[PDB]
């Protein structure tokens, strides 16, 4: 199968937060 | 020296002591007490009135808006690199899709057209060049029915390392390569009627522990 | 003003004095730069400096701040999602072990063994003790020809669609149906003219075609 990374910095997951759009920067 | 006879009352001096104090309690309410208000007929104005205000209303609250923009931006950004429909990414065999086109299932079919054409060789007339050295068989018919020689055999051997090139430029995994021993001896049981022909067929699957083995850098070792 | 108190004029009509006839200067342009009085030596004790403090421009700003951390949080949010321990056991031979346990690799050499007994069953001679030897007695029998042939060989067919079972409840498979024919010609010519191998033995790659068709068939799944 094709999902293989290559080197990660540390390590930072998060479960899906807020979900709307305003602004754009 | 005298002014207890009753001289004239000085105003200079009233400004000095002119302050008074008849309420001594901590509580101020006794000076409205002198009136008796009501609560009933007051109540009777109780309409508009009682609120507050915002403090962070004069304050901007759009911190958190700068976050909340990237925060599903930048979340598809990596997402668009895999393919957010992802139509037949691998289905089982199509992993070299990604690093070749795929000719193992189509290149698979071509094979079984020449794979027969090693035994129909025989069902049909050849094109070798000489057609004089077959004056026996223009002259008359003599024994022409089914015959399996070893001379076409051994080309079906010859077929087998020509094309693990094409797909030895895949390589993969190893998968077993400690299972190429439960499959010996299960073909060394296949034949036991006079000569077992699997003795020259393995090296045919021994050449497969090379293709299969290639699972490891071959600079690695040499 | 007042006559009898002898009030004082102020100095605030000099000041608010509009005309004037008492300058007897001939230039007070030209002459100021004889004095090398010029306004720069001035401008140094006299111009406005620049002044200017904000809160925003040097402190870090909360809300603009977070859009800046979500922009590297967010890119690798998907990214690590993907990785979940660093391993992958189905190896793209066995999908169906994430849902189940992958037996197609180790089911693979028990079969190898099994599928030699099959010719080999002539080469291993029956040693063990059988209970069958008193109801010989009672029949009794003499004539005990050879009859060891057909038997194991027609065996080998039955062994596969026993096996198709374990295998069928694999996964969802969706190869090629319609490559089927290319591998139908392809054993044709593989056969000979005298006895054709083909007739019975397409019965064994057509029942393939249920399983593997078993990618979609709802009529049949109850």
């Amino acid at each position: 199968m094709l999902s293989l990374r290559q080197s990660i910095r540390f390590f930072k997951p998060a479960t899906r937060t807020l979900c709307s759009s305003r602004y754009l920067l | 020296m005298s002014w207890l006879f009753g001289d004239k009352t000085p105003t200079d001096d009233a400004n000095a002591a002119v302050g008074g104090q008849d309420t001594t309690k901590p509580k101020e309410l006794s000076l409205k007490q002198s009136l008796g208000f009501e609560p009933n007929i007051n109540n009777i104005i109780s309409g508009p009135g009682g609120m507050h205000v915002d403090t962070a209303r004069l304050h901007p609250l759009a911190g958190l808006d700068k976050g909340v923009e990237y925060l599903d931006l930048e979340e598809e950004q990596l997402s668009s690199l895999e393919g957010s429909q992802g139509l037949i990414p691998s289905r089982g065999w199509t992993d070299d899709l990604c690093y070749g086109t795929g000719a193992v299932y189509l290149l698979g079919l071509g094979i079984g057209g020449f794979s027969g054409m090693m035994q129909g060789l025989q069902n049909i007339p050849p094109n070798s060049p000489g057609k004089l050295q077959l004056n026996t068989v223009l002259n008359h018919i003599t024994k022409r029915g089914p015959f399996l020689g070893n001379n076409a055999g051994i080309l079906a051997l010859s077929y087998n390392i020509i094309n693990s090139t094409i797909d030895a430029l895949r390589g993969k995994h190893d998968t077993a390569g400690s299972i190429g021993a439960g499959a010996l001896t299960g073909a060394l049981f296949k034949s036991s009627k006079g000569l077992k022909p699997m003795g020259y067929s393995s090296a045919m699957v021994a050449a497969a522990c090379a293709v299969w083995c290639s699972v490891k850098k071959r600079l690695l070792e040499k």
